[PDB]
RNA sequence: UUUUUUUU
RNA sequence: UAAAAAAA
C-alpha cells in the first residue's frame, strides 16, 4: 500500500452536475499528503460560467484522511482498484442534493441537486462557509448534522448521508470519529475559479 | 493561544526574508504529555524580558508542580533554536530529571554564526535530546494544535506549504551536515 | 540575527 | 534596487 500510494500525490476530478435543471461540469485537479491528512484541490467551471453557492459542492471531495499507524486505513487499502460513494444532503428548506462519485487518481462525479427555494439562502448565496463537524463513522456509513453559517446570524442546518463502499473487501476497523476541517484558499467574484484546501484526522471514539 | 498571522510571522522565515527587514523576534512551544492517565499540558513562551523563553519554560516547569513517578516524552516545537548558554541549562535541568525525556523542534537554526552555539545544540543531539529541525508534520502539529486553528483565518491557509518545504529542504539538511 | 561566493 | 542558489 505505503510502496504505490507515495507521500504525495495529485489526482484529476470531473465532475457532471444539474441544479435546479440548470447543468454544468467541472474539471480539477489536486495535490496533497495522504499520511499527513493535508489537501488543496484548484477546479475550474467548464459549462454554465453558476447561479448557486459553492459551499454546497466543496464537502464532496476523502482519501487524504490522516490515520494512526495502529488503525487500519480502510480508504487507502481500496486502491488501486478505488471506491465508490452516494451521498443524500437535505437542507433544512428542502432544498435536496444527491451525489455519486467513483474514486480509481481519477475521480468522475455526478451531481443533481433539486427544490431549493429561490429566496432561500443556498440560491441567494446568503453562506458564510461551513462550521466544523464531527462525523461519526461505525460498506461505511457516516451521517452529519452539518451547519452552515449566514451572513446575517444564525445557522443553515442540513441532514448529510454518506456511504463509501470500497471495490476490495479489506479489514474494517472499530469506533471512531473524524475532525475534519475545510478552507476556501481563493476565488474570484463568480466563483468560477477556487481553491480548496481540507484537514482530516481520525481519533478514538 | 497565539494567531494565525504570528504563525507565519515568528515560525516562516527564509534564507531572504519578506518585505519588511528583520521583524522576528523567538517563541517555544512546549507540549507536555503525560502518558500516565493522559494528562497533556499546552502552551507557548514569547522571548520575555531578558529571559530566554526556554528559562521561562523551565521554570514554568518548575513553579507548576511535577510528579516524581511517571516519565515524561515533552516535544517543543521553537521558532528560533536555543543559544548555548540556554542550551546547557536545558540540559542540566534534564539531567536531573531522570523521568523527563524531550525532543526539540525548531524551525530556523538561530545563532550568532561563532563557535559557541555549534557545539552548544550539539550535546543535545547525542547526550540527551535528539534535536532536529522542523519538517512539515511538526510545523503541521505546531500549527493547529498551539497556534489557535478557530472559524477565522488570517490568510495563511496552505501558503506555508511552500514556505516550509523550502525550510525543510534547506534548514534541515544544514543541521544534519551540523550533527554529522 | 552577523559574514563569504556564483547566476538572472 | 529585486530575486535564485551554495559554504563556514
Ligand atoms: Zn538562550
Amino acid at each position: 500500500n505505503m510502496a504505490i500510494i507515495k507521500e504525495f500525490m495529485r489526482f484529476k476530478v470531473h465532475m457532471e452536475g444539474s441544479v435546479n435543471g440548470h447543468e454544468f461540469e467541472i474539471e480539477g485537479e489536486g495535490e496533497g499528503r495522504p499520511y499527513e491528512g493535508t489537501q488543496t484541490a484548484k477546479l475550474k467551471v467548464t459549462k454554465g460560467g453558476l447561479p448557486f453557492a459553492w459551499d454546497i459542492l466543496s464537502p464532496q471531495f476523502k482519501a487524504y484522511v490522516k490515520h494512526p499507524a495502529d488503525i487500519p486505513d480502510y480508504l487507502k487499502l481500496s486502491f488501486p482498484e478505488g471506491f465508490k460513494w452516494e451521498r443524500v444532503m437535505n437542507f433544512e428548506d428542502g432544498g435536496v442534493v444527491t451525489v455519486t462519485q467513483d474514486s480509481s487518481f481519477i475521480y468522475k462525479v455526478k451531481l443533481r441537486g433539486t427544490n431549493f427555494p429561490s429566496d432561500g439562502p443556498v440560491m441567494q448565496k446568503k453562506t458564510m462557509g461551513w462550521e466544523a463537524s464531527s462525523e461519526r463513522m461505525y460498506a461505511l456509513k457516516g451521517e452529519i448534522k452539518q451547519r452552515l453559517k449566514l451572513k446575517d446570524g444564525g445557522h443553515y442546518d442540513a441532514e448529510v448521508k454518506t456511504t463509501y463502499k470500497a471495490k476490495k473487501p479489506v479489514q474494517l476497523p472499530g469506533a471512531y470519529n473524524v475532525n475534519i476541517k475545510l478552507d476556501i484558499t481563493s476565488h474570484n467574484e463568480d466563483y468560477t475559479i477556487v481553491e480548496q484546501y481540507e484537514r482530516a484526522e481520525g481519533r478514538h471514539s | 493561544l497565539l494567531t494565525a498571522e504570528t504563525f507565519r510571522l515568528q515560525f516562516n522565515n527564509k534564507r531572504r526574508l519578506r518585505r519588511p527587514y528583520y521583524p522576528r523576534k523567538a517563541l517555544l512551544c512546549y507540549q507536555l504529555t503525560p502518558q500516565n492517565g493522559s494528562t497533556p499540558t499546552r502552551g507557548y513562551f514569547e522571548n520575555k524580558k531578558e529571559c530566554h523563553a526556554a528559562i521561562c519554560f523551565i521554570n514554568e516547569i518548575k513553579s507548576m508542580g511535577l510528579d516524581e513517578t511517571q516519565c515524561y516524552q515533552v516535544t517543543c516545537y521553537l521558532t528560533w533554536s536555543p543559544c548555548s548558554s540556554c542550551a546547557w541549562e536545558l540540559v542540566d535541568f534534564i539531567k536531573a530529571h531522570d523521568h523527563l525525556n524531550l525532543r526539540i523542534f525548531a524551525s530556523r537554526l538561530y545563532y550568532h554564526w561563532c563557535k559557541p552555539q555549534q557545539d552548544g545544540l550539539r550535546l543535545l543531539c547525542g547526550s540527551q535530546v535528539p534535536v532536529e529541525v522542523m519538517g512539515f508534520p511538526e510545523f503541521a502539529d505546531c500549527w493547529e494544535n498551539f497556534v489557535d486553528h478557530e472559524k477565522p483565518l488570517s490568510f495563511n491557509p496552505y501558503k506555508m506549504l511552500e514556505e516550509l518545504d523550502k525550510n525543510s529542504r534547506a534548514i534541515k539538511r544544514r543541521l544534519d551536515r551540523i550533527k554529522q
